[PDB]
RNA sequence: AAGGAACUUUGCAAUCUCACCCCGUAACUUCGGAAGAAGGGGUCCCCACGCUUCGCGUGGGGCGCAGUGAAUAGGCCCAG
RNA sequence: AUUCCUUGUCGGGUAAGUUCCGACCUGCACGAAAGGCGUAACGAUCUGGGCGCUGUCUCAACGAGGGACUCGGUGAAAUU
RNA sequence: GAUGUCGGCUCGUCGCAUCCUGGGGCUGAAGAAGGUCCCAAGGGUUGGGCUGUUCGCCCAUUAAAGCGGCACGCGAGCUGGGUUCAGAACGUCGUGAGACAGUUCGGUCUCUAUCCGCUACGGGCGCAGGAGAAUUGAGGGGAGUUGCUCCUAGUACGAGAGGACCGGAGUGAACGGACCGCUGGUCUCCCUGCUGUCGUACCAACGGCACAUGCAGGGUAGCUAUGUCCGGAACGGAUAACCGCUGAAAGCAUCUAAGCGGGAAGCCAGCCCCAAGAUGAGUUCUCCCACUGAGGUAAGACUCCCGGAAGACCACCGGGUUAAGAGGCCAGGCGUGCACGCAUAGCAAUGUGUUCAGCGGACUGGUGCUCAUCAGUCGAGGUCUUGACC
């Protein structure tokens, strides 16, 4: 409707690089994310999720990954914003040999 | 047939309807090459030019 | 009262403190004042304001004349406001603060000729029980021999979309003075590159 | 809405056998006349095809052969046409609209190199 | 989400194995016991939401038998739940914990990881019996 | 997506099932049948050895999410 | 499938059953070749329940194709 | 010479003898919970088992699960379960053919809207000059629900147990509007994998058909609720039941005759949207102007072209070579997930390296390589009267 001369891509980047965070080169194989859990009033907990990355969705602020863990005989997927402030560090446990970027078959 | 009309329509009405059926006259141009009238943004069907000559006469 | 015009640029992620706030980026380019509507000289109080800049080669002689009266520069868009009457021009700085709630209005995307299920929610009919009126197709339209007629201003297929829409109470998360940018928690109507008008909180909590 | 990105006239295999058949045709004949729409649709496909073939690598050729199932033509575009179109940014294809037709009343046009 | 007619797994030793939903309530726990529902609609039971339900298949020898109308709280949905940081959680199966009008668990312990909106919803004792809180 | 007959006069409709080999198979019965009950497993490619020929068996190895890899292809049960 | 009173009374199944199953009895108006009662097998038959599965539903979305819409050509009908 | 029957589904709207919220009087009203009456239709009034059911009973909830009207609203909107077609059967009356206070299984619900009415959208003309744009608002629509918890306060009250009005804060449900950043869906050829067969001579690599994608896996833009954002209100004016002040006729009493105040989810206004055809056709800024004997022209617009988060066609927006509009091309993002070829390892199927490979729709920019060339059509010289002003 308005037709200004302006690159909006770069505009968005500018307001999004301040909320972008770069992580270890994982793609396949396992990971341990050490996350803070401070929503318990005052006490600040720390829990670790360790599983098999199966998602590299997004970029910039919106970038994230999905990891899958079996905890107490029960399937569990988590989804983490690379840039979530309730995430400390992330570590690769081991690398894995796969032929596609999803792995939504590990569910059965 | 459910889609039947009640009364026959009047000449008057039946013509008022048609008051939107008049074809537009093709706005024609003068060809700067073979002085023939042609269709804008097209090729002069006569001499065959369009900035220099493209089609076969 | 106060307000300005800008372009919807897009929505993105943005944590504030410890929480993920969805935001919608808006370009509140500097807005010139082109005409001061004095109630005395007109009939009501108001201010005309311009947005996207245009090439003088594209601007009508008359419109040039308009722009000459204040002498700023030919712009492609003009709109008015209320009670707003400052000096200089209209930059979102000093105008909007981070934390202030704002009414953000614009033209929605339009969906064209949408049925009733889309348009008015409706409900259409059974898809299995043996029909010819599946998906949409409304039921009846009235009663019977009594007002053998359907009510003025009722629910039927039409042009969905293309409407002026004003969403109330949106939070000003962040403001980049100089980059003439503003972030607004949540979604604003219309498409990216759409015109949006950001007005002061009218009747708020 | 409907803010997508391509044209369709028939099904899915169709728009393909089309774009291919016509691309081949034009490449072979250097100019063809067709419906202004079909022309418009062909322009970018074929432009892009020159750019592929415009590589020389056997790969580029084997790519081009997926569309152009005619050998003489693949060789033409590959070794003759592409080469020639080496210095010009991109795409040398143009469209000239002739005029209305009699059979169905459809405006025709010429696409050529 | 959760909605009536919808079979669940039981995350406790209350005796019950699988239970079908009878109606979704509006988890009015707080103050003294459980309170009356914030309405008569609510069509989907989220996590940390109290529902009513019937026992469908239960184990021989247990506190709760087949055919029993009882309230339980939802601990694990396959629907995804979004946390305020921006993250997301979801469990391969849907389960609940049978309770009493005081909101306490009928079992002696909980089986499997429970959500965590449960803590928010002040279900302290459940979180107590719980192996993990994801 | 989540749920799974809540739809409705009625699971109407449309799914699931689906070939061929192997294992296994209730009540009842006119002992023929119920039965293809139900249920479970296998299924491709290469190499070697063996045998009755188009193959098949055994062992080892390889690839994919998946191997009657596409088409042709029973849903089952209880009771009246 | 004879049922009126009646959704009869009890039990079974269901969270909840007017129908369904099993009994009882006051069989309006069952009954032994207009055959009585029962019966394996059979059934595009009729009824009830269950498992699996599903857009049948909560509740709709997206995608495709053939029409609907536009241009050129041909050009009806019931009705009045 | 036809007013189609029950119930459901769909879609509504209206009455008030008001089911719930709102405001009151009275009480055998301590409080809390109720009872009854008066005022009040703004909004709301859940999901299921059985039955063709409308009813009704039951499960589980809810503030509440209101009663009626509209041809017991609605079949040129749907269904066809029920009921008055033809078949068959039971009980049953009749000697019979047949019949019904019966019950039971089965049994074709008609592609095209003329007019009015309704939703969307254009063309003409008008609005005393011809034009570009910004607008006031007469009027008109939408919206209108409500629980729970906390604070006040465990105070008032009450023997106790129990346990407030008022006011002030939080969080839900359902509903609606927008939006696509997230979570997901889809994405009919964007990438990959797989099978049978046919072809490009064969090998290798590919294409086609197996759907109107062969099948499978995944998926950008767009579109989309199950996702998210926001909303219902505060204030104010005039009122209803009702509650009061000053105060006569009854030189007492009295809300009342004069006069005035307070007071409901209702009314009006406030909030969102439309709105000058409001033919009483409104206001403001700016532009071209005082030709010619209907026509050249100015301002300005149209046609035509190229496109578009605009769209049935029209219409609306942008661009049209003093050009960055689209395509292409370049770079980048994103999706797929390691290309062909060659080399190496193995008897082979394969594996490994080259190879963060190759391929590529919609995304974000840049660039004059392509097409928007050229040119035509339309479009003012502004009636009269009265009054005022120099
Ligand atoms: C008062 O208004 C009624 C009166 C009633 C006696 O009759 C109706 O109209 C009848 C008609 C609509 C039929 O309705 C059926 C079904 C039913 C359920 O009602 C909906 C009833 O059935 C019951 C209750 O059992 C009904 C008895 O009979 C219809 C389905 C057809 O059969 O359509 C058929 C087909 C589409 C055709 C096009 O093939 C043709 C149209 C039709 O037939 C023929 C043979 O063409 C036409 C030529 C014709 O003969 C007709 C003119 O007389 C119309 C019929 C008489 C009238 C509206
Ligand atoms: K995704
Ligand atoms: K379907
Ligand atoms: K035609
Ligand atoms: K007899
Ligand atoms: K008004
Ligand atoms: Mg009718
Ligand atoms: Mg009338
Ligand atoms: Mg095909
Ligand atoms: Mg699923
Ligand atoms: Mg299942
Ligand atoms: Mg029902
Ligand atoms: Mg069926
Ligand atoms: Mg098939
Ligand atoms: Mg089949
Ligand atoms: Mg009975
Ligand atoms: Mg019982
Ligand atoms: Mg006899
Ligand atoms: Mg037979
Ligand atoms: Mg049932
Ligand atoms: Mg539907
Ligand atoms: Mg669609
Ligand atoms: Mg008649
Ligand atoms: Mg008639
Ligand atoms: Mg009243
Ligand atoms: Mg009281
Ligand atoms: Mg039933
Ligand atoms: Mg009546
Ligand atoms: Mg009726
Ligand atoms: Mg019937
Ligand atoms: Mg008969
Ligand atoms: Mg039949
Ligand atoms: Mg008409
Ligand atoms: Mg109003
Ligand atoms: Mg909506
Ligand atoms: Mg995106
Ligand atoms: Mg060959
Ligand atoms: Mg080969
Ligand atoms: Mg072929
Ligand atoms: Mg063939
Ligand atoms: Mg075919
Ligand atoms: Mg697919
Ligand atoms: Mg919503
Ligand atoms: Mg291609
Ligand atoms: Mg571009
Ligand atoms: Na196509
Ligand atoms: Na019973
Ligand atoms: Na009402
Ligand atoms: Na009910
Ligand atoms: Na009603
Ligand atoms: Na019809
Ligand atoms: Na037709
Ligand atoms: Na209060």
């Amino acid at each position: 409707q308005t037709h200004i001369k302006i690159n909006r891509g770069e505009l968005l980047r500018g307001i999004e690089q301040d909320h972008t965070r770069q992580l270890p080169d994982f793609r396949p194989g396992d990971t341990v994310r050490v996350d803070t859990k401070v929503r318990e009033g005052n006490r600040t907990r720390s829990q670790a999720f360790e599983g098999v990355v199966i998602a590299i969705n997004g970029s910039g602020s919106r970038k994230s990954f999905t990891v899958r863990k079996i905890s107490f005989g029960e399937g569990v997927e988590r989804v983490f914003p690379f840039a979530s402030p309730l995430v400390n560090q992330v570590t690769i446990v081991e690398r894995g040999k796969v032929r596609r970027a999803k792995l939504y078959y590990l569910r059965e | 047939k459910h889609p039947v009309p009640k009364k026959k329509t009047s000449k008057s009405k039946r013509d008022m309807r048609r008051s939107h059926h008049a074809l537009t006259a093709p706005n024609l141009t003068e060809c700067p090459q073979c002085h023939g009238k042609k269709l804008s943004h097209h090729i002069c069907p006569n001499c065959g030019y369009y900035d220099g000559r493209q089609v076969l006469a | 009262m106060k307000g300005i015009l800008g372009t919807k640029i897009g929505m993105t992620q943005i944590w504030k403190n410890d929480r993920a706030i969805p935001v919608t980026v808006v370009l509140a380019g500097p807005c010139p004042i082109v005409q001061r509507k004095t109630a005395q000289t007109d009939g009501y109080e108001a201010v005309q304001i311009g947005y996207a800049p245009k090439a003088e080669r594209k601007v009508n002689k008359p419109m040039q004349g308009h722009f000459a009266k204040a002498g700023v520069a030919p712009t492609r868009i003009l709109r008015e406001f209320r009670g707003f009457a400052p000096d200089g021009d209209s930059v979102n700085v000093d105008i909007f603060a981070e934390g202030e709630k704002i009414d953000a209005t614009g033209t929605s995307k339009g969906k064209g000729t949408q049925g009733v299920m889309k348009r008015w929610n409706f409900a259409g009919g059974p898809a299995s029980h043996g029909s010819k009126k599946w998906h949409r197709r409304p039921g009846s339209i009235g009663q019977r021999k009594t007002p053998g007629r359907v009510y003025k201003g009722k629910r039927m297929a039409g042009h969905m979309g293309m409407e002026r829409v004003t969403v109330q109470n949106l939070e000003v998360v962040e403001i980049r003075a100089g980059e003439n940018l503003i972030l607004v928690k949540g979604a604003i109507p219309g498409a990216n590159g759409g015109l949006v008008v950001l007005r002061s909180a009218a009747k708020a909590s | 809405h409907g803010k997508a990105g391509r044209k369709l006239n028939r099904n899915s295999s169709a728009r393909v056998a089309l774009a291919r058949a016509q691309a081949t045709a034009l490449l072979r004949e250097g100019r063809i006349q067709t419906t202004l729409t079909k022309a418009k649709e062909l322009r970018p496909f074929v432009e892009q095809l020159i750019t592929t073939a415009k590589g020389g690598d056997l790969h580029s050729r084997r790519l081009v052969a997926q569309d152009i199932h005619d050998k003489d033509v693949v060789r033409k575009v590959m070794d003759e046409v592409a080469p020639k179109y080496a210095e010009r940014p991109g795409g040398y294809t143009r469209i000239l609209r002739v005029g209305t037709r009699r059979g169905d009343g459809v405006t025709m046009a010429l696409i050529e190199l | 989400m959760i909605m009536p007619q919808s079979r669940l797994d039981v995350a406790d030793n209350s005796g019950a194995r699988e239970i079908m939903c009878i109606r979704v309530l509006n988890s009015g726990i707080g103050g003294k016991g459980l309170t009356t529902g914030g309405g008569g609609n609510k069509r989907y039971a989220h996590v940390g939401d109290i529902i009513v339900a019937s026992v469908k298949d239960a184990a021989p020898r247990g506190a709760v038998k087949a055919g029993d109308v009882v309230k339980a709280v939802v601990v694990r949905t396959s629907h995804a739940i979004k946390r305020a940081d921006g993250s997301t959680i979801r469990f391969d199966r849907n389960a609940a914990v049978i309770i009493n009008n005081q909101g306490e668990p009928r079992g002696t312990r909980v089986f499997g990881p429970v959500a965590r909106e449960l803590r928010d919803r002040r279900f302290m004792k459940i979180v107590s019996l719980a192996p993990e809180v994801l």
